[PDB]
RNA sequence: AGCGCCGUUCCGAAGGGACGGGCGAUGGCCUCCGUUGCCCUCGGCCGAUCGAAAGGGAGUCGGGUUCAGAUCCCCGAAUC
RNA sequence: CUGUUUAAUUAAAACAAAGCAUCGCGAAGGCCCGCGGCGGGUGUUGACGCGAUGUGAUUUCUGCCCAGUGCUCUGAAUGU
RNA sequence: GGCGAGCCCGAGGGGCUCUCGCUUCUGGCGCCAAGCGCCCGCCCGGCCGGGCGCGACCCGCUCCGGGGACAGUGCCAGGU
């Protein structure tokens, strides 16, 4: 039959992301000496607006030690910054809403966000609109730390990763409803074509593994398992259960 | 010497200048598009006779190879006149039309009347 | 007097003093490009029994390929 | 003495500008700069067998000049006095019609092809062996085989020394085969050494492997370690 | 296998420039200047290049003229 | 609901839609492309995100069955 | 090295054992070395223009971290 819509993903013709209006990728500073052995002052100018984040963006100008040039950077909005605040990053710099600095310093409990999962790769992890993660277990031997998830799991980094220290400001965004089709299409016009989203039982049977038949009906277990082949994995990938939720995770 | 710089590229290295053993075409090549060849036909029709007295301006089909200080010198180097400007355009049946306006110490009429048209 | 003692000592090349020279040159050439000029030839006698002929001339290129 | 100010910089973190250092351990080498780099490192790191162990283990530089001072006046000839000699020689059997104007010259033997057969046919006085060969295959199996034969042989650092007694770039080999009248006790003196040193050696050599040797890092982590363990036993 | 394909900053020794100083030489009216070579020093490209007759893009307007041209040609007045 | 569609026999009760849910995935990853490379899309992205599904505003509810077919967890204690 | 602390022996002193660094009220500025000490051609014990070192410690064998004989890759076999 024909290729169905989850496998067109893969080409990039026009399922890419609507890219040229973003501002930029909002990274951490690329680990150096002040970083790793000291601190050193920065100044956030002005927080903007990337298209397709919900979450502020950050511009936060610092100065280069090594040579006479100031050099701009783009971190994500923490909560409660302003305009003008001395946004400190390094090792020994002081805990406080804004300051990056790495997990082995901060104590227990400590609410942060956008921290790396590899030591030296710029934030990768709690990096949506109102996210954090929850810093525990610190170790003296075998540098390893656990951090809280917002997904609820618990991961053992490194000691030596770094985070800045306050929760993503933008929180509250799924709050609203909607409401009509009309912001869902100018959300997804400014994010990516994420959007065609059609019924696999009202589209053809030569198109989808559900579809056809004089009732829209599925006719087969939705639940299909990861060791099928590609243009097979709809509706529930690999589903442990379904219904009903009964408590929250009961994961180990 | 101490490298100051965390980037190597490549050193400035001395470069031969080009002292060939024999010429490669064993000779120049000619000019082929000459005072003779740029301006080719001084063109007599109604609207190109009326430049000659109302205008002080010749009117020629030039090959399309050239620009409007090439018709500038060949016109002062065949007729021994001077040029105001150069008007060029493409007639469109394939060559070029140049209206040479001439200086004000020439008379186009007494030049059409010294090359004969 | 030489080339003899050379072939003999690549022909059993599982023994110690070979496979670490070889695993040397692997890596050597591994970091290398796929395709470049060797000035001179690794195996003399494998190239002269070929026809390597040390003369103004004849070029080495040391080439990788994708094995299966 | 007017005004002529101390002007000092404090280059701590987050203040005034870091000077110019030296930046040699920092530098993005290129490919070839970091092949050789790291396969110097690597020879360091791996256990090399005990067949080519035997180089690194090498003359030192007395030796080695009391060697050079040997080889110096053995020296080959080069093409301009070759054809000098020839021009010479020819002149003097055409005009004066000698029969045997020259004994015996006495000229040492190059190239691993030569020495090889001087070795396995025994002319060979003295076999010097270069160290810097890229191929070690080529040179592997002299050593073992001037002691099968009873031939000594002197292990030497840099064979571009001894191209430059041979008048070529590379060298690998020099035998030494005859030897002059006034020349006998030096040699002499030089083979008892290097008997000494080599030849009389060879089965201490063969079983000692080379290399084996971990980066300065991880030796200073393993002792700090040992330092720790030996604070907790004591 | 291969015509070739992928990729556009990735795994690259991917700048042929310059304020200036020194040394040497040539040339013009060798006083005075203009050139050439060598050495020192300084100098992230966000990577060659293409891609808009509606995007960005300095600066011409008034009158008259032909059967057909017009901010283009003539006169007059300006700007880059 | 406003919207969209069988251009050239259908304009709909059809599709979409906000809302309600479910599942996979903490990146050496989930879902995909590619004949090929640790090559690409999501990704200038990080669970308030991405991908895949059922139902279809609001109000009130989501009855009972894991026998079957799927999905998933778990143990070399254990048949093949 | 104490403008800093430490833990003891102990009359000055000793380092069994460690902590490092010289930027936290402020939407300011910060580069192309001040200073010191040697060595050069010029004024008779005077003037100009230069070079070197300390400022900015010495040495070393991965650029620095995180995995690591696993993951992957090539072939073969069995599932789906
Ligand atoms: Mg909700
Ligand atoms: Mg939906
Ligand atoms: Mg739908
Ligand atoms: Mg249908
Ligand atoms: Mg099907
Ligand atoms: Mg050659
Ligand atoms: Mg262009
Ligand atoms: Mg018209
Ligand atoms: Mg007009
Ligand atoms: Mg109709
Ligand atoms: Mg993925
Ligand atoms: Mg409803
Ligand atoms: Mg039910
Ligand atoms: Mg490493
Ligand atoms: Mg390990």
């Amino acid at each position: 039959g024909r290729v169905i819509r989850g496998q067109r993903k893969g080409a990039g013709s026009v399922f890419r992301a609507h890219v040229k209006h973003r501002k930029g990728a909002a990274r951490l500073r690329a680990v150096d000496f002040a970083e790793r052995h000291g601190y050193i002052k920065g100044i956030v100018k002005d927080i903007i607006h990337d298209p397709g984040r919900g979450a502020p963006l950050a511009k936060v100008v610092f100065r280069d030690p090594y040579r006479f040039k100031k050099r701009t950077e783009l971190f994500i909005a923490a909560e409660g910054i302003h305009t003008g605040q001395f946004v400190y990053c390094g090792k020994k710099a002081q805990l406080n809403i804004g300051n990056v600095l790495p997990v082995g310093t901060m104590p227990e409990g400590t609410i942060v966000c956008c921290l790396e999962e590899k030591p030296g790769d710029r934030g990768k992890l709690a990096r949506a609109s109102g996210n954090y993660a929850t810093v525990i277990s610190h170790n003296p031997e075998t540098k390893k730390t656990r951090v809280k998830l917002p997904s609820g799991s618990k991961k053992v980094i490194s000691s030596a990763n770094r985070a800045v220290v306050g929760v993503v400001a933008g929180g509250g965004r799924i709050d609203k409803p909607i409401l009509k089709a009309g912001r869902a299409y100018h959300k997804y016009k400014a994010k990516r074509n994420c959007w065609p989203r059609v019924r696999g039982v009202a589209m053809n049977p030569v198109e989808h593994p559900f579809g056809g038949g004089n009732h829209q009906h599925i006719g087969k277990p939705s639940t299909i398992r990861r060791d099928a082949p590609a243009g097979r994995k709809v509706g529930l990938i690999a589903a442990r259960r379904t219904g009903r939720l009964r408590g929250t995770k009961t994961v180990q | 010497k101490i490298r100051t710089s965390p980037t190597f590229r490549r050193p400035k290295t001395l470069r031969l200048r080009r002292q060939p053993k024999y010429p490669r075409k064993s000779a120049p090549r000619r000019n082929k598009l000459d005072h003779y060849a740029i301006i080719k036909f001084p063109l007599t029709t109604e609207s190109a006779m009326k430049k000659i007295e109302d205008n002080n301006t010749l009117v020629f089909i030039v090959d399309v190879k050239a620009n409007k200080h090439q018709i500038k010198q060949a016109v002062k180097k065949l007729y021994d006149i001077d040029v105001a400007k150069v008007n060029t355009l493409i007639r469109p049946d394939g060559e070029k039309k140049a209206y040479v306006r001439l200086a004000p110490d020439y008379d186009a009429l007494d030049v059409a009347n010294k090359i004969g048209i | 007097g030489a080339y003899k003692y050379i072939q003999e000592l690549w022909r059993k090349k599982q023994s110690d003093v070979m496979r670490f020279l070889l695993r040397v040159r692997c890596w050597q050439y591994r970091q290398l490009s796929a395709l470049h000029r060797a000035p001179r030839p690794t195996r003399p006698d494998k190239a002269r029994r070929l026809g390597y002929k040390a003369k103004q001339g004849y070029v080495i290129y040391r080439i990788r390929v994708r094995r299966g | 003495n007017p005004l002529f100010e101390k002007r000092p910089k404090n280059f701590g973190i987050g203040q005034d500008i870091q000077p110019k250092r030296d930046l040699t351990r920092f530098v993005k080498w290129p490919r070839y700069i970091r092949l050789q780099r790291q396969r110097a490192i690597l020879y360091k790191r791996l256990k090399v067998p005990p067949a080519i162990n035997q180089f690194t283990q090498a003359l030192d530089r007395q030796t080695a000049t009391q060697l050079l001072k040997l080889a110096h006046k053995y020296r080959p000839e080069t093409k301009q006095e070759k054809k000098q000699r020839l021009l010479a020689r020819a002149e003097k059997k055409a005009a004066g019609k000698g029969d045997v104007p020259t004994k015996r010259p006495p000229v040492l033997r190059a190239g691993v092809n030569t020495v090889t057969t001087l070795v396995e046919n025994k002319k060979a006085q003295l076999v010097v062996i270069a160290h810097d060969v890229d191929p070690i295959e080529l040179v592997v199996f002299l050593p073992a085989l001037c002691r099968k034969m009873g031939v000594p042989y002197c292990i030497i650092k840099g064979k571009a020394r001894l191209g430059r007694l041979v008048h070529r770039k590379t060298c690998t080999t020099v035998a030494f085969t005859q030897v002059n009248s006034e020349d006998k006790g030096a040699l002499a003196k030089l083979v008892e050494a290097i008997r000494t040193n080599y030849n009389d050696r060879y089965d201490e050599i063969r079983r000692h492997w080379g290399g084996n040797v971990l980066g300065p890092k991880s030796v200073a982590r393993i002792a700090k370690l040992e330092k720790a363990k030996a604070k907790e036993l004591a």
